[PDB]
């Protein structure tokens, strides 16, 4: 009783059930690297103007 | 106007030169431990990007 594929049916993705489970970790990844620790709030001015030398502003 | 406006003038000055210089010594300080150990907002050297990378399933199946 076997019936040849037809053309472009060997070549599509086929979903398939198992009960192997997945891995959590496939490329055994160390723990990443903690961002920088980002500032927030409020833009306040700048203390005293530019404080470049003699420049009050 | 007297002497008190030029005293107090010149406490207010003094108050104001005092903070900046202390102001760009901690920036000194500052700049210069960011740049030995980059942890802060400043001297972050870049780095190539994350997002350009393929995840899609490949044909040599040990990637």
């Amino acid at each position: 009783g076997w019936v040849r594929p037809d053309l472009g049916q060997l070549s599509k993705v086929t979903k398939v059930k198992t009960d192997r489970p997945l891995p959590e970790n496939p490329y055994h990844s160390r723990a990443r690297p903690e961002p920088n620790p980002v500032i927030e709030g409020d833009l306040k001015p700048a203390k005293h103007g530019t404080r470049f030398f003699f420049w009050t502003v | 106007d007297g002497p008190e406006k030029n005293y107090e003038k010149t406490l207010a000055i003094l108050q104001i030169e005092s903070e900046k210089a202390e102001l760009r010594l901690k920036e000194q300080e500052v700049r210069r431990l960011m740049r030995a150990r980059g942890d802060g907002p400043w001297y972050q050297f870049p780095t190539p990007e994350k997002e350009f990378i393929d995840h899609s399933p490949k044909a040599t199946p040990d990637n």
